[PDB]
């Protein structure tokens, strides 16, 4: 590799997740075939974003305003807060067409191992948002990390007068028990819902 | 390039002995068989899905490298409604011989699935969409002239060819006017227009039977979607 | 070369699921390197099983007796019936270490390429097994097929006096929301379990 | 449940290559649905083959006779011997419609987990088959194993008066340089064929 | 999706090859977690490149100078020209450690179907570079496109006094005949190299 | 994340009946089994390779989604030299019990393969690197004291434990000084330093034998790499 500009692009691109050396090069030689209007629009989009994009002060969902669109929106159920690990989960639980409440983003998951505690995550700004006649849905992951963060959150929010809930551990949609993990099945079972009471 | 991004609807799924997932997709550019070795089990029937496929050295079967869930219909989990996409999916797959197949056929197929998902009368949707699909396949029943002698405006069933016979060539009584009217104009006029003019459930079996006879006489195959009727 | 013998083995092996032409050949040339005691034990084992194995008359779980080991076993909770699509699910839900009840096997999934219907599936022999003070857990798949079969079963079993339940649609064990399907999340959410009331 | 019969089939099927536990079970429950005529024909076919099939004494290609069909066949070019690692390669190079010579099967690849060596491979019975006015095509793999076996074979056969050749290292059919390994390209290049001299 | 900045990034990223909607979002939420020094360096790298990057006037290999590093470099064999489809192939055939000659980049492949002819590809600027006592290695793909482009190039370059060669069609390194395409094998065979002449 | 990029050396390959490619890799973060369903057949022995692996729901086997060819050694296609990476790869895999394994062990292993690739005496490289690897595994032969009674500076073979016995505990004659010197200082001193001081091919079998005895007595396993000697 010689032209430093190409060596420079491969590097920066390869610094991105899900894109190795071989794929970065594959990518640099595609950018070469493109017309300058796009490269600029890609660059600008990146920058516009890096500048315009900031974390919401209330919940910490990503936006470019004073409050996130969720916080602003008045038709949104102002009584339920869905705590989540990452802003991407907000989209996931949003494009899920079954939740119109408020969200809250701990920008990560707890992990005692790496001294990462409820001070490296936006857990503080959540407390004041929680009151009575409200529900706090805990939608953190299901790794020992998500499981741990949630139980920590449960403990913390307890003293405030809200209903705390955790999303359902269970078999995913479109699967058969045979290929479902053991611990999942045991949870899908113990957490079984009654569809009819005699 | 030579991986490609494709979007479409899951019309069939296999879970093999090995534990793979082979799926047939109907797509705008449609006709796609692919396999996802082994997470990506949102590749269930009737899910609209985006996939990254790598074909490779002429392997007869492309392979999945990422699948999205672009749009589902949970309503389709219901029994009566569900009984109108299988026939829809199995019908479409049989009807189109594999070269065939734009984007028009795909939009109509997707429409038929929203139809059977949200609409009070899934059977009527399935009937209308099936005959409508006959147009986009270029297999249109001749309805203007008796199938045997050529006489204009035949009213009678055609047991041998699924079309219509005149009173001289027919051995069976004439179809009821609601059935004739549908047979004559359904392929040509709007899907909206036909939903607005249902046919009594009593007269529908005659409509299904004509479709079966027509399609088995005109298109090759072991039309297994009739288990669908 | 044309020994109907090698050509014959490739075919029959390849007539098996999960095993393509290339893999069948790979398999025939491995059987060649094997001693005779094994080939016989593979062939006898085959013949055999096919003989001793039949469907259970009560539930239709696979066995070689009058009643399946589940039906026979007296320590098994005689009051809960877990309806399933395939005998393999019985193993899956058995090696799951959380269920000691009775099973029932509809041999398939409602409708696939044609009307497998409640007459092509062992739905009839189930009705008489269902009584009051009993529970019918519906453990059919989660495809539109499994979803449909279950609701059909629910309808049918309703008139009998048993509690009907369906397994929990939900996130699988060992996953994070980011890679979880949208419809799953919405179900894991709406089906959330309360871990603590205030 | 514990029928050594189902548990026994899963094991033996799973003792087979390419077929894991989950797939073995998937396979046992399919054999269950099958009629008896087939199971027998699968078992007999097995027993059988194991019996009729043995290694050819001349070349060691698989057969059920005194000499392999290749050795027997009189229309086959009796002057070229294609050395190969496995009997499956004979099929591959046979269904290739471009070779009517004789084959020779070293049963494996030099060294894998231990010294398969020229005494663990049918290299001896090859020497006497090689004479002058003959060609020995080396069609062993291209792994360091195949590469090594071949060079060993070249050395060995040298003293006999035959032309020794190796198959062409090169880009595979139906590919583009972009996705072709580096070392392959360098070989496809250094081994370039002249299509026209000036 | 609401914040137009996020919707805008997903779009532009998703406009890139090998990156679908789901992956673009996955990517936007990763860029969010990053410190501004990188976003800028990515943006700049893109732009620097879009500005500094141009096609070489001699051969059309990508660079930022008057002549490509290959053209400039004096230790490079000035007598061999390797015609290639894309600048990425130059890297591939460069990181191949077996070629120190000059390259030439047709920025594509011929294709009669789409009126794409030797006027949409840098075939003209090649002719003047070809003289006698020189070799033109044709390293275009092996699709009907690469095969066709090459034969066209062969025809064209013929009248000039150089040796024309094509890279070797053949089995790729690290494969076994069994999984090698039929047409490849037939080429690896007909193009076999003699390793020893009696 | 939860796909990951990993780089390492292919030490084993299977091509299954199905047509998959299961490979073991030695990596700086080392110890990696993975499978590439079905293009990516540059995953051959001793190739240095970059891979994108998706683990997934605790599947015992990660899966390949892209493989690069970062660095090969075509020289290793030669017979004598080749006979010194199998033993190197098979030796390393046996020696390390699976928790174990930094980056030091990996650099040394990679070095050993360049060694057997480019150097006149591949056997000597393989000997030196094998004993050197014993250090990075924390399985160092005690050489200062007789293995039986403790006496300083033993010179004699130890048939039971691979170490050294004094003249009172020994039933066999003393090792030759070149062998003793190697045994005493090889694990500790530089690889460069040892390449500069070879041992006569005549005395090498004694060196191999001690390594075999030592390693089978100290590390569990069915040390199949001895077919490697
Ligand atoms: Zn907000
Ligand atoms: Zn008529
Ligand atoms: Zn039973
Ligand atoms: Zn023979
Ligand atoms: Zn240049
Ligand atoms: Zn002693």
């Amino acid at each position: 590799k010689y032209p430093p500009s190409l060596v420079s692009l491969i590097r920066e691109l390869s610094r991105l997740p899900g894109i190795g050396p071989k794929s970065a090069q594959r990518l640099a030689f595609h950018l070469f075939e493109q017309p300058r209007e796009d490269i600029e629009r890609l660059a600008s989009a990146l920058l516009e974003a890096k500048r315009d994009l900031h974390v919401c002060p209330i919940c910490f969902n990503i936006t470019d305003a004073e409050k996130c669109d969720v916080c602003a929106d008045p038709s949104r159920d102002q009584r339920t807060i869905c705590v989540v690990e990452e802003p991407g989960d907000v989209i996931a639980l949003e494009r899920s067409g079954e939740y119109r409440g408020l969200y809250h983003v701990l920008h990560g998951v707890l992990s005692p191992m790496n001294g990462v505690g409820p001070d490296k995550l936006h857990i503080k700004p959540l407390l004041p948002r929680v009151g009575q006649g409200m529900e706090v849905i805990l939608a953190t992951g299901t790794t020992v990390e998500g499981d741990a963060t949630a139980l920590y959150l449960q403990r913390l929010l307890e003293p405030l007068g809200a209903a705390i809930s955790r999303i359902a551990y269970g078999v995913p949609v479109g699967g058969s028990l045979e290929y479902t993990d053991e611990v999942t099945l045991g949870r899908a079972l113990t957490g079984r819902q009654t569809v009819s009471k005699p | 390039s030579r991986t490609a991004n494709r979007s479409g609807i899951v019309i069939r799924r296999r879970v093999t002995p090995a534990g793979d997932i082979i799926v047939t997709l109907l797509t705008p550019q449609g006709k796609l068989k692919a396999i996802a070795r082994g997470l990506s089990s949102s590749l269930n029937l009737f899910h609209h899905v985006g996939v990254q496929v790598y074909q490779g050295p002429h392997n007869d079967l492309a392979s999945v490298k990422q699948a999205v869930l672009e749009g589902a219909l949970p309503t389709l989990a219901e029994p009566e409604r569900y009984a109108f996409a299988h026939l829809m999916a199995e019908f479409a797959d049989a009807l189109f011989q594999e070269g065939e197949f734009s984007e028009q056929a795909f939009d109509l197929f997707a429409a038929s699935l929203r139809g059977v998902a949200h609409q009070p009368d899934p059977e009527w949707v399935a009937l209308v969409m099936s005959y409508k699909l006959l147009g986009l396949a270029g297999v249109i029943p001749q309805t203007a002239r008796c199938a045997r002698c050529g006489a204009p405006d035949p009213e009678h069933p055609d047991p041998l060819g699924g079309q219509l016979l005149c009173s001289k060539c027919a051995a069976l009584p004439p179809y009821p006017p609601a059935v004739l009217d549908f047979l004559r104009h359904a392929v040509r006029r709007t899907v909206r227009a036909s939903f607005e003019q249902p046919v009594p459930s009593a007269d529908r079996p005659a409509l299904w039977r004509a479709l079966e006879k027509f399609v088995t006489v005109q298109v090759g195959g072991v039309h297994s979607w009739r288990q669908l009727v």
